[PDB]
């Protein structure tokens, strides 16, 4: 059973 | 030394449980320099900023409609996902409380002793307490150390009671808590 | 000839979507009929505490006929009492590894607007985006999967695989993504005579597909 | 009810960043950037769970060019340090002699970077030490433990020297057994 990170996100240029 | 200005950055996904998996909110927050900038949050379903300072990210992320389809399947995906992978030692953890009485090594109150009664090495951190002098429940002359976190997965109270001992008397701390089906009790006596 | 059947009736077969059909009401405990026409369809179950409760009733039906062509129609499981939909089709949130590399999917291509829905309604909607995506079972009809070889004895890149329905509030069950039985179809498709039926809003899938050496 | 917290951070000019999980204000586990591994709090959660060290580090090299844009954004406003409230407790009661765990809690500070050591009678202890990673807060401020076990003796005096840019000098902490 595997743990699930939320993806960070690049931000605004 | 080193005396060079810094510059923070966190991020925080958070998952907020209600009645277990029933009711779920996620919570995606950017903070820079310990400022909340700009957030996903579940209940709203787009990005919004919480300065100026985050307005071009709500913006942009905004306008990316394969993330926002992604963040909003997240409440499942990943909140309760995690829930569920971690559940038989995180929500049912269990762990029995230590309960000892003990009188306290100050007796500063002349002949009014201190009795203390600790707790400790316990989860979850729902617990309750109760002295008792003769079978009847002590509520005043009571103080208490609250809950105390140990950062181990394990947690601690001590509850002390200001009491003058008289002879014959039967002292009980009395701890109710989840990992057990009926009361723990230590019995002291005067 | 399992890898042959596996591909076929999952992947090229048309699938049964019937909605509205009402059981003949039988004798049989581990049978439903219902017309379907000038032919009758029998989905077949071992389970009585749950189909008992569908017996005489207006059902949906979405499975696999494990006959095939030319013959009678017959299927396991598949049935669900009609009349009760969602306000539109909900995707089923999906996490997947493929060799071990994690993405999200959310795709009208596995949805229903069913409050209650089969596992097999969903791992069937599965099985068919995941060989259309990964030719999962070889000889797709897309050509996509191109890079992941032609190794396994489907003449694929995948010979390991399962669907975990991930349940909020049931215990969690998984399908071997590549179970064969032996052989035929009437063998490999009985893990859905249970009938199993899931709370459509209320689970998520955790979907694993790899290549063992 | 419950709360399952993913907490990252990347600090400059440091350069160092920290991927954690909290559940109810417990870690379940970080990523070792250094090993890229996965450490679990308790080892037997390893035995149950797992997660793919290398999306740690993937996340945080996202999180480290994002501090440089929000570094500029700002016109290079920097970080106002927030010196930690010290604590020095025991996990149970101290009894003669019977194996313990001193607990340093470190509370309330940012940026996340401190310097800690445990002396035992005027002189440093390393024996057995462990320690928590940076752990989130809802003010977004800073947590962490350190512990020694030590077998308790009414001879011994210890103290957590904690070392952060918030206070005017190093905090140190006394405990004795008395
Ligand atoms: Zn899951």
């Amino acid at each position: 059973p595997k743990y699930v990170k939320q993806n960070t996100l690049k931000l605004a240029t | 030394g080193d005396t060079r200005p810094r510059f923070l950055w966190q991020l925080k996904f958070e998952c907020h449980f209600f009645n277990g998996t029933e009711r779920v909110r996620l919570l995606e927050r950017c903070i820079y320099n310990q400022e909340e900038s700009v957030r996903f949050d579940s209940d709203v379903g787009e990005y919004r900023a919480v300065t100026e300072l985050g307005r071009p990210d709500a913006e942009y992320w905004n306008s990316q409609k394969d993330l926002l389809e992604q963040r909003r399947a997240a409440v499942d995906t990943y909140c309760r996902h995690n829930y569920g992978v971690g559940e038989s030692f995180t929500v049912q953890r269990r762990v029995e409380p230590k309960v000892t009485v003990y009188p306290s090594k100050t007796q500063p109150l002349q002949h009014h002793n201190l009795l203390v009664c600790s707790v400790s090495g316990f989860y979850p951190g729902s617990i309750e307490v109760r002295w008792f002098r003769n079978g009847q429940e002590e509520k005043a002359g009571v103080v208490s150390t609250g809950l105390i976190q140990n950062g181990d997965w394990t947690f601690q109270t001590l509850v002390m009671l200001e009491t003058v001992p008289r002879s014959g008397e039967v002292y009980t701390c009395q701890v109710e808590h989840p990992s057990v089906t009926s009361p723990l009790t230590v019995e002291w006596r005067a | 000839i399992g890898v042959g059947n596996l591909r076929n009736f999952y992947t090229k077969h048309d699938y049964i979507d019937l909605k509205g059909l009402i059981d003949k009401n039988l004798p049989s405990a581990n049978q439903l009929e219902f017309s379907t026409g000038i032919n009758d369809l029998i989905s077949e179950s071992n389970n009585w505490d749950e189909i008992s409760k569908f017996k005489g009733k207006k059902l949906d039906i979405f499975g696999i006929d494990y006959n095939g062509p030319c013959k009678s129609k017959y299927m396991y499981g598949g049935a669900t009492l009609s009349g009760q939909y969602l306000n539109s089709a909900r995707k089923i949130p999906i996490n997947l590894w493929v060799n071990g590399k994690h993405k999200t999917i959310s795709t009208d291509k596995i949805s229903t607007n069913k409050k209650l829905v089969t596992a097999q309604e969903i791992d069937v909607k599965l099985r068919r985006y995941l060989q259309e995506e990964y030719n999962i079972y070889g000889h797709n009809s897309t050509g996509k999967g191109k890079e992941y070889g032609y190794k396994s004895k489907f003449y694929s890149g995948f010979n390991k695989g399962k669907v975990l329905f991930h349940l909020n509030d049931e215990k969690s069950f998984s399908y071997d993504l590549f179970y064969t039985g032996d052989g035929v179809p009437v063998s490999f498709l009985k893990i859905y005579e249970d009938n199993k039926i899931i709370e459509s809003e209320k689970f998520h899938l955790d979907v694993e597909i790899s290549y063992v050496d | 009810e419950h709360v399952i917290i993913q907490a990252e951070f990347y600090l400059n000019p440091d350069q160092s960043g920290e991927f954690m999980f909290d559940f109810d204000g417990d870690e379940i586990f970080h990523v070792d950037m250094a090993k890229k591994e996965t450490v679990w709090r308790l080892e037997e959660f390893g035995r149950f769970a797992s997660f793919e060290a290398q999306g740690a580090l993937a996340n945080i090299a996202v999180d480290k060019a994002n501090l440089e844009i929000m570094t500029k954004r700002s016109n290079y406003t920097p970080i106002t340090n927030v010196p930690p409230e010290v604590t020095v407790l025991t996990n149970s009661p101290v009894e003669l002699r019977e194996p313990n765990v001193l607990i340093c809690f470190i509370d309330k500070f940012t940026p996340p970077v401190v310097n800690v050591t445990w002396l035992r009678n005027g002189k440093p202890v390393t024996t057995g030490v462990s320690e928590t990673v940076f752990l989130p807060r809802e003010d977004h401020l800073f947590r962490k433990f350190h512990y020694l076990p030590f077998l308790p003796s009414t001879e011994d005096v210890y103290d957590c020297r904690v070392e952060h840019w918030g206070l005017d000098e190093p905090l140190l902490k006394h405990w004795e057994f008395d």
